[PDB]
């Protein structure tokens, strides 16, 4: 079960940064998640349902789809929060990225604890534009909206050629695939951080080829 | 039959008539919203709450007339634009496809699949344009489910086609995808 990774990015306005960020983590965690599992002492299991809803973006001419869970959409508002505040305070770099992990904890003989083994990986780049007039500002909502339109498509087609995912736990091993700590959904146990990146330079070798 | 058999047919089914409500429903110009639950229905297939709407259920149950997508008969839910001059114009074809290929190796997991396939279908009915052209209506949306032999030239030439996703069952991999204008 090595580790699957798939990088995007995206230009926008400072203003569309947390929209977009949510745009894509709610995406992905749509297909990381079930309904929550009910065990019984049998063994078997019932699942419960996901509810889904529209987000229309006011700072994007965009809309897209997320679970219908008020923990998780809280939980990734605050983490995203984090992000914006951070790029903000970061100043001239503007060169900040998410990364969302799914993993998987595996049991140690002590007292070594658990090891958590990804199995997926999405990180998305920020490029943050600075805008001068209101008209920038407008044809910026429209165009951001149709480039997170592709990379929804993206997302999506990356989803089907993944064949891998962990398997089905029991009662007991079910902390250790699955984040049960939610009402409404059940997702893969995940792990969102950030990171504020030095922008580098690009090598001239085959360019010069292409001149 | 095999249990599965049934089972499958069954999935199969319900999976081609909540993708009928789910890409109609992503064009009424209106958000959609339903609620998690914990202590679910018999009746949220899939583990994912999508209302059915009647007429729709209708349309779609005599489209199909009662049998499945298979070889060379798919089911095909066709989007357009109906104008007040009366120009009217295809702006998407979905698609539901019943490919040759069988999965030996595969009776829950298939279900499981549908269930993604179909909140990769939830996903990508929002991002084409035809979502945002279907917010804001001047003009009128039209729906219309058929099960052929697919055909596209009604949406001219150059439409860029998204392909949904696919899932492997043992009678056939079902293929779900979009063309549009």
């Amino acid at each position: 079960m090595n580790c699957r990774s798939e990088v995007l990015e995206v230009s926008v306005e400072g203003r569309q940064v947390e929209e977009a960020m949510l745009a894509v983590l709610h995406t992905v965690l749509l297909h990381r998640s079930t309904g929550k599992f009910h065990y019984a002492a049998a063994g078997t299991y019932s699942i419960g349902t996901v509810g889904t809803q529209d987000v229309d973006c006011d700072f994007i001419d965009f809309t897209y789809v997320r679970v219908s869970s008020e923990e998780l959409d809280r939980a990734l508002r605050k983490v995203v929060g984090e992000f914006k505040d951070a790029l903000r305070n970061s100043g001239g770099d503007g060169l900040g990225q998410m990364s969302l992990e799914f993993y998987q904890k595996k049991k140690s003989r002590w007292p070594f604890s658990d090891e958590c083994i990804p199995w997926e990986v999405w990180t998305v780049k920020v490029h943050v534009v600075a805008l001068a007039t209101e008209q920038e500002r407008q044809i910026c909502r429209e165009k951001v909206g149709e480039k997170l339109c592709e990379k929804i498509i993206n997302i999506v087609e990356v989803m089907n050629r993944h064949e891998y995912l962990p398997k089905m736990p029991t009662q007991s091993e079910v902390d250790n695939v699955f984040d049960t700590g939610l009402r409404d959904v059940q997702p893969y146990l995940y792990k969102i951080s950030f990171q504020i990146t030095d922008a580098l330079g690009t090598s001239v070798t085959t360019t010069m080829r292409r001149l | 039959n095999s249990q599965d058999r049934k089972d499958l047919d069954k999935f199969i089914k319900f999976f081609a008539l909540k993708t009928v409500q789910v890409i109609v429903q992503a064009r009424l110009g209106e958000k959609i919203c339903t609620r998690s639950s914990s202590s679910p229905t018999g009746s949220d297939w899939f583990n994912l709450a999508i209302k059915d709407i009647p007429e729709v259920t209708h349309e779609a149950k005599k489209a199909l007339a009662g049998q499945l997508p298979a070889v060379g008969r798919s089911m095909c839910v066709e989007i357009s634009l109906k104008t007040s001059e009366g120009d009217s114009m295809e702006l998407e074809i979905w698609c539901l496809e019943m490919n040759e290929k069988c999965d030996k190796e595969i009776s829950y997991t298939v279900y499981n699949r549908l269930s993604l396939l179909l909140k990769s279908l939830l996903a990508i009915t929002r991002v084409t344009p035809a979502y945002r052209l279907s917010r804001k209506q001047e003009y009128v949306i039209l729906y219309r489910i058929y099960f052929g032999e697919v055909q596209l030239s009604g949406l001219g030439e150059g439409f860029q086609t998204v392909r949904v996703g696919t899932v492997g069952t043992p009678v056939g991999t079902i293929t779900l995808s979009c063309a549009y204008r």
